[PDB]
């Protein structure tokens, strides 16, 4: 998904 | 097998008694849960106090509480970091909850948290690889 949490960067 | 329901309990469990309050394989899932969250305290900190922020409790509030921020985080999609967070942050509320003698609420964020992952969490995680994918990597 559109990255908004540094987390969704690893994912 | 695991039970989504044993987890959430599992965990909710867990952050509880690390603040001192007593509350009342499925084991695996919850350990692998608690490294994921230990990992992403050094690493994502400010993103879980922002999610954090503004939770403001009362009994006829909690449930709209829970809502905008779990909707908040899955609403362009989900993926492990999400369900990471997303434990984090009930965890969280249950330990507000109990802190601001609304101990009550600890069962109903239990539920809660246990329908969210049933209907909109589940069937990713059984496409993406399971929770075995989840605990290959940090169980």
């Amino acid at each position: 998904c559109p990255a908004r949490y540094g987390w969704d960067y690893e994912c | 097998g695991y039970d989504n329901r044993e987890i959430v309990m599992k965990y909710i469990h867990y952050k509880l008694s690390q603040r001192g309050y007593e509350w009342d394989e499925s084991e695996v899932v919850h350990l692998t849960l608690r490294q994921a969250v230990d990992d992403f305290s050094r690493r994502y900190r400010r993103d879980f106090a922002e999610m954090s922020s503004q939770l403001h409790l009362t009994p006829f509030t909690a449930r709209g509480r829970f809502a905008t921020v779990v909707e908040e985080l899955f609403r362009d999609g989900v993926n492990w970091g999400r369900i990471v967070a997303f434990f984090e942050f009930g965890g969280v509320m249950c330990v507000e909850s109990v802190n601001r003698e609304m101990s009550p609420l600890v069962d109903n964020i239990a539920l809660w948290m246990t329908e969210y992952l049933n209907r909109h969490l589940h069937t990713w995680i059984q496409d993406n690889g399971g929770w075995d994918a989840f605990v290959e990597l940090y169980g």
